[PDB]
């Protein structure tokens, strides 16, 4: 099986960082692209960031700069770096391969942002 | 691991997910086709 | 021009089993990833099955690991094994590329299965 | 026939395809913005 | 610029636009979804 | 950034030809599959012609075997030539890469068909 492991959510001050961290089991990262989403409650499942298998970047037009995805190819680990982060930016972060969407998600790491 | 190997999982990860993405395709296709059948039926 | 030429189909009980052959002309189906898709009376074409260039496999939850692809490399030929065929499973069952499911279809090959 | 020539084929298939897709796409936006439309006008 | 350069840049191309072409369904989704249960509704 | 620099527009008569160019910068079109676009006033946006990076070919059924899509490597430089144009061709003509459509477009070429 693919495993998925999220961490590095929790609560945290508007203007404030986190770095999520998916600890990844099953496929190599440095061999996958791989994404992170969020999902808001009662909202879609949304798509945040993504990097290639060769390390290119994109991110969606909310992340506005603000977040920075990256990969630890020996811990097999997937990161998104969040600063600046707004009320509007609570969820639960999810990471996942793409020809995994439609089969597993793991737990996702809960984002809490208060004012 | 090679760079071959990373390009043949590359693309195998990306021929995998444009089969689902047309899936999906074809089911929102019959949701719109039956929306437009309500919307246009006599 | 790209040929596709399906054959083993027939008339088949519950529980039976069946394996489908396209003969390909024009691509090469160890260069291309390959597809099956079926298609009842009156519903749309739905995907099978599919088996990529380096040999992973997908198949569509209606499956239910009952069915595999293959190809023989040599022959230029794909494979689709369907067991424990049901009547839900009849249908004409066509093989292709992606590239070229807006462009051209084969004759398929019926498949009817009865209790 | 090289892994090479497996693996351009691919990337082919897998352009020709996204091209594709992306066609299917935009005729689908405009069926769904014409249904829209006509569940909104006034 | 070798083959293998021009491979690596297609495929990032590829996955790129598969990113992006699944936003735009996921926003469509959300979009026929609404046309369903405005059509549904009691 | 990346540049389009779309050239080679006009008026011309039905049954005539014109040769459009799209100078790139920022990307290598020996690298990456471009694309041929036109958008009539009021229109939604049509992909016409695409080249992928080891140049196979693919048009439009509006195309119909007039269009032709080629590329300079040492100009990196795109071009569509158009043959027996119609009046229905008139529109503003587009080229970009396809992972940037969501991003940005240049100032076009119009191409205006008149009998």
């Amino acid at each position: 099986q693919v495993q998925l492991q999220e961490s590095g959510g929790g609560l945290v001050q508007a203007g404030g960082s986190l770095r999520l961290s998916c600890a990844v089991s099953g496929i190599r990262v440095n061999v996958n692209a791989m994404y992170w989403y969020r999902q808001a409650p009662g909202k879609q499942r949304e798509l945040v960031a993504i990097i290639t298998t060769f390390g290119s970047t994109n991110y969606a037009d909310s992340a506005k700069g603000r977040f920075t995805i990256s990969r630890d190819n020996t811990k097999n680990t997937v990161y998104l770096q969040m600063d600046n982060l707004k009320p509007e930016d609570t969820a639960v972060y999810y990471c996942n391969a793409p020809q995994f969407t439609d089969r597993y998600w793991g737990q996702g790491t809960q984002v809490t942002v208060s004012s | 691991l090679s760079l071959l190997d990373k390009i043949i999982g590359a693309v195998d990860q990306i021929q995998l997910t444009q089969a689902q993405l047309e899936e999906r395709q074809a089911e929102m296709e019959g949701a719109v086709q039956s929306i437009q059948g309500e919307l246009s039926k006599l």
